[PDB]
C-alpha cells in the first residue's frame, strides 16, 4: 500500500475506551502509548474498501497541534486507524461528567484552540460534519486535539450520534449537501455554549425527536440566559453569531479566531 | 419477596395467568445483585439504533435472561439514580409486561437484565411474517391496551415508546410491552446519546404541547398500520406500492414534519374490516381530546370481536419463525 500501513502483530491492544456504533475505541501500545478505533465491519466490500482508502487519503493531508495525529491504518484483517493517545480526557466528560473547574481563561484557551484546529481543517478543505465536546480531546489537559472527522465516507453506509450539535440545515437534510463550513461553525458554536455555560442545551426538552422537529422550525434554540456571568460580553455574541438560524449569517473561523484573539488581550 | 405476591392479588388474573407470574417471582429470588461478571454469553438478539441485546445466562442461578446494554456517558450521581428508579421495575409484575432481574452500571454501559422472550419483537416478527395476519393483530391491540392500562393505573405511568420493536411475544403466546419509561435520568440521558430513522411520536409530543397516554394509544395505531401493511406509513404508500403487497427514502425531520402537518394514514380499504380500520382511525386522530381514550378502546367493536374469536396465537408464532 502506502507506508502508514502497519502490520497488527506490532500493535498490541490494551483497555477499551469507548464504543459507538461505527467502531470500537482500544488504548493500545505501538512504540508507545496509541489509540486504535477498529471499525464494526466484518464483510467490507469493494467498495467501502475504497471509502476507508479515500478517508485515510484526508487524514493523510493533516498536521497540525490542535488536530489529533494520524500514525496509521490496518486494512486487513479489519479496518482501523491508529492515532496518537491523549492522555486527558474529552472535552466532554470534562464538562459534563467529571464536573471539572475550569477557570475563565481556559475556556477561551479551549475556545480558541479548538478554532484553531477548525480553520486548519477548513483551510485544507476538510469539513467535520460532526463536530461535538466528544470529539474534542485534552491532551495531558492543555492542548485541545481535534478528532472524529473523516469516515464520513464510511459513515454513510447525516450523523446517527447525536442531534444537539447539528445545525438547522443539516437536521432538515433539505439538500444534498447541507455540509459546509457554517454547519461546522454552528457545532463550533454549541461546543461554545458548552463551555460557557457547563452543561448541554435544550436540557429541559427530553426527546429527541421534539428537538428535531423543533430545532428545524427554528423554534427552539440554545438558551443564551445560562452563559455565565464571568463569560465576556464579546464571547456572549460569538456564540450567538455562530448559532444563528441562517446558514450565511454566521462568522467563519478566520474571524471567530481573530475575534478571540483581540478579547484574549484582556 | 411476599409484598410482590400481595400485589399480585390486587390483579385480575386467570388460572393460568397466576401460575406464570408466581413462577417467575420465585426465579426473581434465585439472583441477587447482578453484575458483568455473574454472565455467560449465550446469543446476540437484537442491535436497536440504542444498545445491543444479548441473551446470556446467569452462573450462580442458572437462569437465561435477556441483557440490554445502553451506553452513555453520564456523572456518576446520574448512574445511581438511574438504577435507583429502575427498581419500580422489580414491582412491574404481569402479564403484559416484560419481567425484570436486575440493573447495574459496568464500565461505560448501564446494564438491564430483564426476562427472557425467545420470539422476540414484533418488528424482528414482522421481517419474517410479512405482514401480520388481523386476527393476531387484535390480540396484540388487546395486550398493548391491557399494558399501557396496568402502568396507568399500578404506576402512574406512561410508556413513551410504543413501537413494534418494544412489543415481545413468548412461545407461550405472551405479548407483552417492554422499554418504557420508568426513570426520569434516563429518558433525559438517551435523548442526547442517539438518532432515530423513523418516528412513532404523537404529533402533540413533537410540537412540546401538553401530552398524556393518548400519545401510547397514537403510537399503537401507528405500529398496528405498519404491521397491518408490511411497510413504515408516514410517507403512505404509494398508488403502485399498494397493489405490489395486496394483489387485486425521507430523512428523520422530513417525517416528523408530515405527522404535524399531513393527515395521519388510514388502513388501505378493502383488505382489511371495517371495525379494524374504524379503530386504527380513532387511534391515530390529531387531536388528543377527541382521540380515543383506553376505556373507550376496550369497549370499540373491534377488541370484542377479537378478544372473544379464541386463537391460536402461539402456534402461528412458532410456525413462522421456527
Ligand atoms: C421515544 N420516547 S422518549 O420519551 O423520548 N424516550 C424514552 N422513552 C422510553 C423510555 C426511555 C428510557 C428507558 C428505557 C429505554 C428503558 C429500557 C429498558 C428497560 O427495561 C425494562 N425491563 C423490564 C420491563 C421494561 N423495561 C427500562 C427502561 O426504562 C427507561 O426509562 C426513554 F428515554
Ligand atoms: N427481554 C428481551 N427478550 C427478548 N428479546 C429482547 C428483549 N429485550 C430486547 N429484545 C430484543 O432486542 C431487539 C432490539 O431492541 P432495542 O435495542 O430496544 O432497539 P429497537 O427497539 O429495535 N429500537 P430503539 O428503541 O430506537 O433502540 C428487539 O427487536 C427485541 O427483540
Ligand atoms: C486523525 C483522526 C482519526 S479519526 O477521525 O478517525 N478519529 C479517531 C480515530 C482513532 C481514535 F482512537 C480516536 C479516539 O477516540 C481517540 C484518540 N485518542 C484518544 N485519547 C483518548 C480518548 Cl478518550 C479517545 C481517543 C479518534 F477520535
Amino acid at each position: 500500500s502506502d507506508d502508514w500501513e502497519i502490520e497488527a502483530s506490532e500493535v498490541m491492544l490494551s483497555t477499551r475506551i469507548g464504543s459507538g456504533s461505527f467502531g470500537t475505541v482500544y488504548k493500545g501500545k505501538w512504540h508507545g502509548d496509541v489509540a486504535v478505533k477498529i471499525l464494526k465491519v466484518v464483510d467490507p466490500t469493494p467498495e467501502q474498501f475504497q471509502a476507508f482508502r479515500n478517508e485515510v487519503a484526508v487524514l493523510r493531508k493533516t498536521r497540525h497541534v490542535n488536530i489529533l495525529l494520524f500514525m496509521g491504518y490496518m486494512t486487513k484483517d479489519n479496518l482501523a486507524i491508529v492515532t496518537q493517545w491523549c492522555e486527558g480526557s474529552s472535552l466532554y466528560k470534562h464538562l459534563h461528567v467529571q464536573e471539572t473547574k475550569f477557570q475563565m481563561f481556559q475556556l477561551i484557551d479551549i475556545a480558541r484552540q479548538t478554532a484553531q484546529g477548525m480553520d486548519y481543517l477548513h483551510a485544507k478543505n476538510i469539513i467535520h460534519r460532526d463536530m461535538k465536546s466528544n470529539n474534542i480531546f485534552l491532551h495531558e489537559g492543555l492542548t485541545v486535539k481535534i478528532g472524529d472527522f473523516g469516515l464520513a465516507t464510511v459513515k454513510s453506509r447525516q450523523p446517527t450520534g447525536s442531534v444537539l450539535w447539528m445545525a438547522p440545515e443539516v437536521i432538515r437534510m433539505q439538500d444534498n449537501n447541507p455540509f459546509s463550513f457554517q454547519s461546522d461553525v454552528y457545532s463550533y458554536g454549541i461546543v461554545l455554549y458548552e463551555l460557557m455555560t457547563g452543561e448541554l442545551p435544550y436540557s429541559h426538552i427530553n426527546n429527541r425527536d421534539q428537538i428535531i422537529f423543533m430545532v428545524g422550525r427554528g423554534y427552539a434554540s440554545p438558551d443564551l440566559s445560562k452563559l455565565y456571568k464571568n463569560c465576556p460580553k464579546a464571547m456572549k455574541r460569538l456564540v450567538a453569531d455562530c448559532v444563528k438560524k441562517v446558514k450565511e449569517e454566521r462568522p467563519l473561523f478566520p474571524q471567530i479566531l481573530s475575534s478571540i484573539e483581540l478579547l484574549q488581550h484582556s | 419477596l411476599e409484598a410482590l405476591q400481595k400485589k399480585l392479588e390486587e390483579l385480575e388474573l386467570d388460572e393460568q395467568q397466576r401460575k406464570r407470574l408466581e413462577a417467575f417471582l420465585t426465579q426473581k429470588q434465585k439472583v441477587g445483585e447482578l453484575k458483568d461478571d455473574d454472565f455467560e454469553k449465550i446469543s446476540e438478539l437484537g442491535a436497536g439504533n440504542g444498545g445491543v441485546v444479548f441473551k446470556v445466562s446467569h452462573k450462580p442461578s442458572g437462569l437465561v435472561m435477556a441483557r440490554k446494554l445502553i451506553h452513555l456517558e453520564i456523572k456518576p450521581a446520574i448512574r445511581n439514580q438511574i438504577i435507583r428508579e429502575l427498581q419500580v421495575l422489580h414491582e412491574c409484575n404481569s402479564p403484559y409486561i416484560v419481567g425484570f432481574y436486575g440493573a447495574f452500571y459496568s464500565d461505560g454501559e448501564i446494564s438491564i437484565c430483564m426476562e427472557h422472550m425467545d420470539g422476540g419483537s414484533l418488528d424482528q416478527v414482522l421481517k419474517k411474517a410479512g405482514r401480520i395476519p388481523e386476527q393476531i393483530l387484535g390480540k396484540v391491540s388487546i395486550a398493548v391496551i391491557k399494558g399501557l392500562t396496568y402502568l396507568r393505573e399500578k404506576h402512574k405511568i406512561m410508556h413513551r415508546d410504543v413501537k413494534p420493536s418494544n412489543i415481545l411475544v413468548n412461545s407461550r403466546g405472551e405479548i407483552k410491552l417492554c422499554d418504557f419509561g420508568v426513570s426520569g435520568q434516563l429518558i433525559d440521558a438517551m435523548a442526547n446519546a442517539f438518532v432515530g430513522t423513523r418516528s412513532y411520536m404523537s404529533p402533540e409530543r413533537l410540537q412540546g404541547t401538553h401530552y398524556s397516554v393518548q400519545s401510547d394509544i397514537w403510537s399503537m395505531g401507528l405500529s398496528l398500520v405498519e404491521m397491518a401493511v408490511g411497510r413504515y406509513p408516514i410517507p403512505p404508500p404509494d398508488a403502485k406500492e399498494l397493489e405490489l403487497m395486496f394483489g387485486c427514502p425521507m430523512a428523520i425531520f422530513e417525517l416528523l414534519d408530515y405527522i404535524v402537518n399531513e393527515p395521519p394514514p388510514k388502513l388501505p380499504s378493502g383488505v382489511f374490516s371495517l371495525e379494524f380500520q374504524d379503530f386504527v382511525n380513532k387511534c391515530l386522530i390529531k387531536n388528543p381530546a377527541e382521540r380515543a381514550d383506553l376505556k373507550q378502546l376496550m369497549v370499540h367493536a373491534f377488541i370484542k370481536r377479537s378478544d372473544a374469536e379464541e386463537v391460536d396465537f402461539a402456534g402461528w408464532l412458532c410456525s413462522t419463525i421456527g
